[PDB]
C-alpha cells in the first residue's frame, strides 16, 4: 500500500557540546548587553612582574 | 539627528556595566613524580670459605 508515515525529520530538544567551553554570556534568543566576563591571570605559582 | 546622537551616547554608558570575572585556581598545587624502585641499602658480606 501507499506509505502515509515512514519516519521523517525529527526535532531535538537540545544539543550537547562535547568540547570544554570557555565562560560566556547569552548569545541566542537572549543577548546580554553587558561586557563579556573578564579573564584574569591569578594564582601564579612562580613570581613574575613583581 | 541630534536625538539619535544623544540616545546612542546614553546607550554606550549603559553597556559599560561588567558581567563577571573568571580566573584559574592553581596556587598550592604541585606535580607528583613516581619513584620506580625501593632504595634498599643492604649488602651481604661472606667469607671465602663460607664460614
Amino acid at each position: 500500500g501507499e506509505i502515509i508515515y515512514d519516519g521523517g525529520l525529527s526535532s531535538k530538544l537540545a544539543d550537547v557540546v562535547d568540547k570544554t567551553t570557555e565562560p560566556h554570556n547569552a548569545d541566542g534568543a537572549v543577548k546580554d548587553g553587558r561586557i563579556a566576563p573578564v579573564k584574569l591571570d591569578l594564582e601564579k605559582q612562580k613570581l613574575d612582574k613583581l | 539627528e541630534d536625538m539619535a546622537k544623544i540616545y546612542g551616547a546614553v546607550a554606550a554608558v549603559s553597556k559599560n556595566v561588567n558581567s563577571s570575572v573568571t580566573y584559574e585556581v592553581k596556587r598550592g598545587t604541585h606535580e607528583l613524580i613516581k619513584v620506580p624502585t625501593i632504595p634498599h641499602n643492604l649488602v651481604l658480606i661472606q667469607s671465602d670459605n663460607g664460614k
